[PDB]
């Protein structure tokens, strides 16, 4: 995998590849490693495949839970935690999960990183996986609070693009995601090497 | 020591089109250097529109294609109704994965129709990671048949063809083309292959002898 | 693979299969595996192909040295004896597990000689991983003195069952008949599995494939 | 392997049985463990195939040579002294027993037991895997001064009674009888084997 | 069982025309050595079903207390109910998967000969549960060298009479007697009919060593 | 796996009086890729190719050392080197190395100097010859390669059917592999020419 | 562990290394040179082993300047190059092998600038761009993302200063100092180091 | 350890010899290992002193209670019974083969071996790690029908030929003949034990 | 790997943090905070086992409070400290033990400043000044050398000064920020945080 997500003065971005990997061999190039919870919070996926699916669900499950019991919508915060908790549980077995949280509650965007281990950051920018330190570089040289719609989705869609032109373990398409005040909304699904075509000239 | 794990070779191959969905496997069941038995399909008919296709290891296949079963009975006591293609594929991910710590050494693939009668494939890992997918082949010689069928089904790799949609037939000689050309290299295909067709009519089961060294 | 030997009464019989295994793929589905020696010695080699094939090679070539030396028709026993010591030196690291056979003055002779430098003198014998279907068959039909045509089939019988039983062995049965007379190598004698024959056509029309540097160097 | 030899007054008795084997494989049922070193010496082969036949080769091929010099046959002492040095110089990397029994005109007929590089001389000697279940039986139906018959009898039901017993041990039984008129080689078949309690 | 003491070695399994054929030889081996060269190593599960068994033999001896319970149980109820041999297949096929998945094994290798309905059953049991059905059955060394036999005859003969099963069967047991060092020549064998189960006393195949002579 | 560490794809065709060679053009460590232009097939000769796939030390160091030995062959010898000896000279130089083996699967493809005929060829990385009639594959996507050539593969093909057919097994066969790619390089050898080719690859 | 970085442009090659000596958790030095004059226009730097780098370094450094004095010229950043990977490649099955990454950049009179690449197991690679060390994992994107063949010495400075900024802000270690030279085809120029 | 059991007409014969070992050091030259599992079963004790021991205990609780219940002396299959499954359900846990042999109103004197948790009843039965060397004389040196006398020797001869070659095996032979008239226990000391070849 | 410090003085406790967020070779964040509020006068600083460290912190961070919402008042400093050691201490011999290490500073109404240094083994020490991390190495004989139990604030901060200027200098690792906050009569005071 590669992963990617930051937030601008426009809400948060988030973008991810779309490769799966069974030793050398590239099982799956057309895989779904982000899971839409609600209209409004978002979940990357990067490690162990079956361990992300089922635990970032399981997450999903509860989100799903909390806005029926409480009718009012689960926070960034809350949700973000909640998945670093159940991680806690299952401590030294062998879970291979790394994951980012992003939405939007009362507190404004919320981006989150979560760990197997248990280990949980709020920031501005985060980036998993094997092709992280790419999508890394060229994300901090080019960003700034002061990013446009446009001038984001040419980021994010550089920075995963970049990350598997360089990883072995990544590649596929681009998937990229707006988080807006009133949700989030699918930007788009673009073929990694036709970007670095286009970005060759 | 002593090992849980035995290898048993197979592979299993599925492809969705508009109206039906296609489950293929070869019929041989081998241990090391010898073949246990030649008449060892790995097709199976779960209901009227799904059936599943599992390699590896024969023991868990065996077992977890009994749970299936028990389970499928389960829900239509309890729903009024058949499990549904996803909800099977659903299910199916969450039966491997609460084995995550002592894994079921298999390789499932899922074929048949969604509820609008559309052709859908899914594709398990040993432990129950999944997606829903045009083609995807499974097993020992899986490596073998993908890269054609990524060529020729989702037109990879071309620059003029003019894209034309999947239709049985075409499918069908697909099927039994990587089928041939994996008995010619993989040592634990041969024997005889078996194509499970879905369609709103039902299961239909189809034959064609291959390599039996 | 699985090769195998067999005394009849006017000579010996080797056979062999044709597969070739890199890994568990199919490498070569129509690799020789009965070598030449002398004109009338012969050896099946089982085990690691290119230690079957330089041990094989190397002896063919001591022994034509060996009989341009003594004007003589080159000894079976010479081949097996020159074979074992080689291999006894390498303390099976030369993974060759060989079915010499052949006829002298002293008649038909028939050898096994494994890796490590042990040998044996036999009637019949199988090597490889296809030689328990093989001498199977053979501890089942094997009489002695029997005729070339039903010593040859019998042998195909065993090669067969080797290749039928076995994962690793496949293609065609090589026979080799040595004779006080001659040496006749019947090379795909029988052949079992025949799938040449199909109803798919993956051609591509010249300009499908996506082309971004050309270079043509005339000659 | 099952290896045995027996003393008498005119020579020696070698027995064997036919049996090789590869893990729970059997991959010849019928081999000779009876290899000349001389015209009147003998050696029964256990352990490793390969490294037993290479000892019975250079053991050989030493005896030859030291007869020619000599101008004489090889005295079985000579004989069990060059085994027993091939065996001792290579314990670690040689991994085979070999009893050299023999006849010559010095000191009669003679067995030695040269196991792992060591040298005695025994009225008989036994040897291999299977020896281990005939050690009770040799020890009780043993007799001093046996007929060249009774000698072949006791080899013959020793090595029976342990190829049934010992799993790595089958076939037939090669005996052979060295005295000083020649070397007598017999083969003891499947119909022909002793028949004790089988249950 | 982590390692198994006293172990029996191969047994056959062959489907003539009106029943099936079962052999396994009277042999249970402590390591290399043959130490009970008299013991059984097939049961009559009941009338219509048979068993032979490979592997750890207090294992096997267990399997047929347990099963044989099983059948006294059914007796008791006479409800015109029994066990088919398929369905003691498939018990044995969910025993050995279950003691595997405990990771406390049963060792065995089962085959499994039966006659119900008009037609011939032959189901194979592994230790670690794999199970299937074939026309001839043979386990361990058996499936190296008396298994080729019996598929080569089957190729060119697909029904054989009782005689040509049980001469079939007297000619692997020659073959397995040769080549393996953990088999002897004392064996069984079994025979499931509309009549039942039929166990036949000490066997022995006939062995020739003149090959002994053929070395000069 | 040793073979694993760089990756690497060579696979050869056969046709109607003509040869085909071609390779991946990735040089890379496990994780990462250093290299887009890497070179693995290397000429032996005027219509003589040899691909090499596996350890890229050992691909160079094996191509530098048969060059040396090649050379010498054409200084000594006072002709231009037949297929069948190359195979046998890359066989010995490889089993020189037979318990200390250069990590190389090398795969020649040509046609014979004089007599015009089709030659092809893969090795072991201890030296095993093969000789077919239609393809041979060497890489860490062998599996994938066989699977391509098996069904994509006729018997009397043209120059430019040929290109296609070995081009189209290669691209997609790579593209399944994660350590086999960043471009493919096709050699069409024929008796008035010699074509190369860089195709459009998967960049990913 | 170090940094080792190249730029090749269409008439110069630059390359930065960094200069810490470091040992277990300690900076003994903040000014250390990994690099070493070949010849009047080639550089080669090194990285690795601490012990092994240097003796292989001027092993190699000590050759070519023999080779200067015996032919009365020097030997081209290809011959270079290729010698120092064939003494690398002897090592490899060896007793004692060296785990050596090196980098090695020069100025040909025919054929321009050059720059190449080399791994421990001494596999040969020639790169418009390459970099050595951890820090590769973090720059090698930066360097795809705005290398254009066509760059000048101006912008290539640029360049090396964006991907030097990203080892300061993500790179765990602490490199604050790196050593600057360009070759060309008056030769090798000390530039002003670049400090942090 | 060597144990033995003997079946004949009127019941059994069952001997052992007295060592117990740690290493290459004998502990006790002196320890019988025939215990009483009820007035007429008796059993053979070998492998972990530990683990036989609290088998034969626990066995020897069960049989009389079982014994009471039905108001009668024990079965030898019963006891067979009993000891066999102990030994099967910690096969992994528990490391010793126990020989029961006794008798019975209903089936006279009896003789099973138990190794492993498996149930035979034999003619005869020997076990213990000098078992190996004698499989061969009691082939040859049985049969059957044979007097208490007999018996007798047949075991003493046995269990002496193992000691002399085993060496985990030493001191004396305990023997014990039961009867429906009751358990004879005799000693076989130094001085009485039956000579064969010793070189 | 993290840097945490503690300087007791006559009146008041100064203590650091550094603010990275590693994961393998990657500083995923420049503003992490290390410190945990248990009381109005007491911060706990932990370090150590990426997932073990918060989930450990908070939990004696939430029973800390739990024990003020119980009892209307807060617990001493050393109350704390003991609390916080018997909890590890008990995990120390069992399946899952938590590899954290940790410094307790706090002001007591009676007995005055206080700084607690604790092991992952369980180890209880009350300190003057303390350091944790391979920086301690590095950073404690600079302590040895001008601390006096008198030291004033002012000369305190210069003191912290000192010690996290060597980190940048001679520690291998880079950490540039660092978390300040004074303990006292008054409560806990943010302070400039510094950077490099
Ligand atoms: C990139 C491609 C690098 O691996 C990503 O991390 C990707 C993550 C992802 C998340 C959700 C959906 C798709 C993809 N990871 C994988 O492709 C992943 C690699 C991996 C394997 C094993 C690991 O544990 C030590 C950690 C990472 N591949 C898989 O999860 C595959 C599908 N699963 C298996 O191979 C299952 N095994 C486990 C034991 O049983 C035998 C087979
Ligand atoms: C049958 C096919 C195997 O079941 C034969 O033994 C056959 C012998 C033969 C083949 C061609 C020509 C003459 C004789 N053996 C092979 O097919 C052999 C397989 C093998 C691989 C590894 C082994 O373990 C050391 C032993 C046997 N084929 C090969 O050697 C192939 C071509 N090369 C490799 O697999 C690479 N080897 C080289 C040796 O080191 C291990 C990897
Ligand atoms: C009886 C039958 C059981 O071994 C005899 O000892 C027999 C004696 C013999 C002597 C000369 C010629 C033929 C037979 N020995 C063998 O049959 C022998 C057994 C053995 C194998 C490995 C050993 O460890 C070094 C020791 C003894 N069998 C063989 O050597 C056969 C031909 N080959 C192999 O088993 C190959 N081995 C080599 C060593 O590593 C395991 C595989
Ligand atoms: C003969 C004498 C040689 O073993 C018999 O087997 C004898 C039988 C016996 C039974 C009941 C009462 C007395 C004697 N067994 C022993 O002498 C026995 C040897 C043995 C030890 C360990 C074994 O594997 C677990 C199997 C056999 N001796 C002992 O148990 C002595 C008293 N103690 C030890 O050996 C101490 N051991 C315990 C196991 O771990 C190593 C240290
Ligand atoms: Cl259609
Ligand atoms: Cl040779
Ligand atoms: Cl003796
Ligand atoms: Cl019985
Ligand atoms: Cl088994
Ligand atoms: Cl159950
Ligand atoms: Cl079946
Ligand atoms: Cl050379
Ligand atoms: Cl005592
Ligand atoms: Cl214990
Ligand atoms: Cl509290
Ligand atoms: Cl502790
Ligand atoms: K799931
Ligand atoms: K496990
Ligand atoms: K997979
Ligand atoms: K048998
Ligand atoms: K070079
Ligand atoms: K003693
Ligand atoms: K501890």
């Amino acid at each position: 995998t590669t992963t990617l997500a930051f937030k601008f003065q426009h809400g948060v971005i988030v973008a991810v590849d779309s490769r799966a990997t069974a030793g050398s061999y590239i099982s799956s190039l057309r895989m779904n490693k982000v899971i839409e919870i609600n209209p409004y919070l978002l979940g990357t996926m990067s490690g162990c495949a079956a361990d992300c699916q089922y635990w970032e669900r399981l997450l999903a499950k509860e989100c799903r839970l909390y806005y029926l019991r409480n009718g009012e919508r689960i926070s960034v915060s809350a949700a973000s935690k909640l998945l670093s908790n159940m991680m806690l549980q299952y401590r030294g077995m062998g879970l291979s999960m790394g994951s980012m949280i992003c939405g939007w509650d009362k507190k404004g965007p919320g981006l989150y990183y979560v760990d197997d281990n248990g280990t949980r950051l709020s920031g501005q920018m985060f980036s998993t996986g094997s092709g992280n330190t790419y999508a890394y570089g060229v994300m901090d040289s080019g960003y700034r609070q002061d990013l446009s719609p446009e001038e984001a989705y040419d980021l994010g869609r550089r920075a995963i693009a970049y990350a598997t032109h360089r990883d072995n373990y990544s590649g596929g398409v681009v998937n990229m995601y707006h988080m807006k005040e009133d949700g989030w909304v699918k930007v788009e699904s673009s073929d990694v090497s036709d970007l670095l075509y286009k970005y060759g000239e | 020591r002593f090992s849980p794990y035995a290898f048993n070779g197979g592979t299993v191959l599925a492809i969705a089109g508009e109206d039906f969905s296609i489950v293929a496997s070869d019929t041989r069941l081998s241990e090391g250097f010898s073949i246990h038995t030649r008449d060892s399909p790995k097709c199976y008919k779960l209901t009227d529109k799904t059936v599943i296709g599992c390699s590896g290891f024969h023991g868990d296949c065996l077992t977890l294609t009994k749970i299936i079963e028990a389970r499928l009975k389960m829900y239509k006591h309890s729903n009024n109704k058949a499990m549904t293609t996803g909800a099977i594929a659903a299910m199916l991910s969450t039966i491997l994965y609460s084995r995550r710590f002592f894994p079921y050494y298999v390789y499932n693939i899922i074929g048949g129709l969604d509820e609008e009668g559309k052709g859908a494939v899914y594709s398990f890992d040993p432990v129950g990671s999944y997606q829903r997918d045009s083609f995807k082949a499974g097993g020992s010689a899986s490596a073998m048949l993908q890269p054609l069928l990524d060529n020729q089904v989702g037109f990879k790799n071309m620059q003029n063809v003019e894209h034309v949609p999947l239709t049985l037939d075409r499918a069908m000689r697909l099927v039994k083309d990587v089928f041939i050309s994996a008995a010619e290299r993989d040592v634990y295909t041969g024997d005889a292959l078996r194509i499970c067709i879905v369609t709103k009519e039902g299961i239909r089961e189809e034959t064609v002898p291959l390599r039996k060294d | 693979t699985t090769i195998a030997g067999l005394v009849f009464r006017d000579g010996v019989i080797l056979g062999a299969d044709t597969r070739a295994t890199n890994d568990s793929v199919v490498a070569d589905k129509s690799c020789e595996k009965i070598h030449f020696i002398a004109p009338k010695i012969y050896c099946c080699g089982a085990g690691v192909a290119a230690d079957t094939e330089m041990t094989t090679r190397m002896a063919a070539s001591k022994m034509e040295l060996h009989a341009l030396s003594t004007g003589r028709e080159p000894r079976v026993a010479t081949v097996t004896r020159i074979l074992r010591q080689t291999l006894f030196r390498y303390q099976g690291h030369v993974g060759a597990s060989l079915v010499v056979g052949g006829v002298d003055l002293n008649g038909p002779q028939l050898y096994e000689v494994h890796p490590h430098g042990s040998y044996s003198r036999l009637p019949f014998t199988a090597l490889g991983s296809g030689q328990g279907a093989a001498v199977a068959l053979l501890e089942d039909r094997f009489q002695p003195n029997m005729t070339l045509e039903a010593a040859q089939e019998l042998l195909v019988e065993a090669i067969t069952a080797g290749i039928l039983s076995d994962l690793g062995s496949g293609g065609n049965v090589d026979a080799c008949v040595i004779t006080a007379g001659g040496a006749k190598l019947q090379r795909a004698l029988s052949t079992p599995t025949e799938p040449v024959q199909r109803a798919g056509r993956y051609r591509f029309a010249p300009g499908t494939t996506p082309v971004l540097t050309r270079e043509v160097r005339p000659l | 392997t099952t290896i045995m030899a027996v003393e008498f007054d005119g020579g020696v008795v070698v027995g064997s049985d036919s049996r090789v084997s590869a893990g729970t494989a059997v991959v010849n049922r019928v081999f000779d463990k009876l290899s000349p070193l001389h015209q009147r010496i003998f050696c029964a082969l256990s352990g490793s195939a390969a490294d037993a036949q290479a000892i019975a080769d250079m053991a050989a091929y030493q005896l030859e040579l030291h007869g020619l010099e000599l101008e004489e046959p090889p005295l079985v002492l000579a004989a069990a002294n060059v085994v027993k040095n091939i065996s001792y110089k290579y314990r670690e990397d040689l991994l085979a027993h070999l009893i050299v029994a023999g006849w010559d005109q010095r000191e009669g007929g003679q067995v030695y037991g040269t196991m792992g590089g060591m040298l005695i001389r025994q009225p008989f000697t036994i040897g291999g895997s299977g020896s281990s279940y005939i050690y009770g039986y040799v020890d009780a139906a043993y007799k001093p001064g046996m007929t060249p018959e009774e000698c072949r009898r006791f080899t013959t039901n020793a090595i029976t009674l342990a190829m049934n017993r010992d799993g790595s041990s089958g076939g037939v039984i090669y005996l052979v009888t060295i005295t000083a008129a020649g070397v007598d080689h017999r083969v003891i078949l499947g119909d022909e084997l002793p028949k004790f309690y089988d249950e | 069982t982590q390692n198994p003491m006293v172990t029996g070695t191969s047994v056959l399994g062959v489907k003539f025309d009106g029943g099936v054929v079962i052999a396994a030889d009277m042999l249970g081996s402590y390591g290399s050595l043959a130490r009970f060269r008299n013991i059984s190593r097939i049961m009559r599960v009941n009338d219509s079903t048979m068993l032979g068994a490979s592997g750890d033999y207090a294992d096997f001896q267990y399997l047929k207390q347990v099963l044989g319970q099983m059948v006294i149980d059914e007796e008791l109820l006479g409800d015109g109910h029994s066990y088919s041999p398929r369905a003691i297949h498939s018990w044995l096929t969910r025993a050995m998967y279950s003691r595997r998945s405990k990771m406390n094994p049963l060792w065995n290798t089962m085959v499994i000969g039966g006659y119900a309905d008009g037609e011939s059953f032959l189901g194979y049991v592994d230790m670690l549960g794999v199970a299937y059905e074939a026309p001839s059955l043979a386990t361990g060394y058996g499936a190296y060298l008396a298994q080729p036999l019996l598929r080569e005859v089957l190729e060119k003969q697909p029904v054989l009479s009782q005689t040509e099963a049980r001469e079939l069967v007297e000619r692997c047991m020659r073959v397995l007697y040769y080549r393996d060092a953990r088999s002897y020549n004392r064996f069984q064998i079994a025979t499931v009919t509309e009549k039942g189960v039929e166990i036949e006393g000490p066997l022995s195949a006939q062995t020739n060593w003149d090959i002994a002579h053929m070395i000069s | 796996s040793i073979m694993s560490y760089n990756g690497g794809a060579v696979m050869a065709m056969k046709g109607k009086n003509c040869v085909a060679i071609a390779a991946d053009r990735r040089f890379g460590i496990q994780a990462q890729m250093v290299t887009t232009d890497f070179q693995k097939i290397f000429p032996m000769g005027d219509r003589l190719y040899i691909g090499l796939a596996g350890l890229a030390t050992d691909v160079q160091t094996v191509a530098q050392r048969l060059k040396f030995r090649l050379n010498l062959y054409e200084l000594k010898e006072g002709r231009q080197i037949k297929p069948y000896t190359l195979m046998s000279m890359v066989a010995n130089l490889l089993y020189e190395k037979r318990f200390g083996p250069y990590y190389t699967e090398p795969v020649i493809a040509g046609l014979d100097p004089k007599t015009f005929k089709p030659f092809i060829c893969s090795l072991d990385l201890i030296g095993c010859p093969m000789v077919t009639d239609d393809f041979v594959v060497s890489g860490t996507c062998s599996e994938q390669m066989y699977g391509m050539c098996e069904s994509l593969w006729e018997p009397n093909m043209d120059p430019e059917h040929l290109f296609e057919t070995i081009s189209q097994a290669m691209l997609n066969a790579v593209d399944r592999d994660a350590v086999s790619g960043m471009g493919v390089i096709v050699h069409v050898i024929e008796k008035d020419k010699i074509t190369t080719r860089t195709l459009k690859a998967r960049m990913d | 562990m170090e940094y080792l970085i190249g730029i090749q442009g269409p008439d110069y090659v630059l390359v930065a290394s960094d200069r810490v000596a470091a040992s277990n958790i300690v900076q003994m030095k903040d000014d250390h040179d990994k690099m070493f004059k070949m010849s009047e226009k080639i550089l080669l730097l090194c990285v690795g082993e601490a012990g092994d780098t240097v003796q292989f370094a001027e092993y190699i450094q000590k050759n070519v300047q023999l080779y200067k004095m015996r032919n009365g010229y020097e030997l081209s950043p290809t011959a270079a190059a290729n010698f120092t990977r064939r003494n690398l490649a002897d090592c490899l099955r060896s007793r004692t092998p060296y785990h050596v990454n090196l980098l090695l950049a020069g100025y040909d009179e025919h054929e321009g600038p050059a720059l190449y690449y080399m791994d421990y197991l001494a596999a040969l690679a020639k790169a418009p761009f390459a970099a050595h060390g951890y820090g590769a994992f973090l720059t090698l994107s930066i360097l795809d993302r705005y290398y254009t063949p066509t760059i000048s010495r101006e912008r290539a400075v640029e360049l090396l200063r964006k991907c030097l900024e990203e080892l300061q802000k993500r790179f765990i270690l602490n490199l604050p100092t790196f050593s600057v030279r360009v070759i060309d085809k008056d030769g090798i120029h000390n530039l002003e180091n670049i400090a942090f």
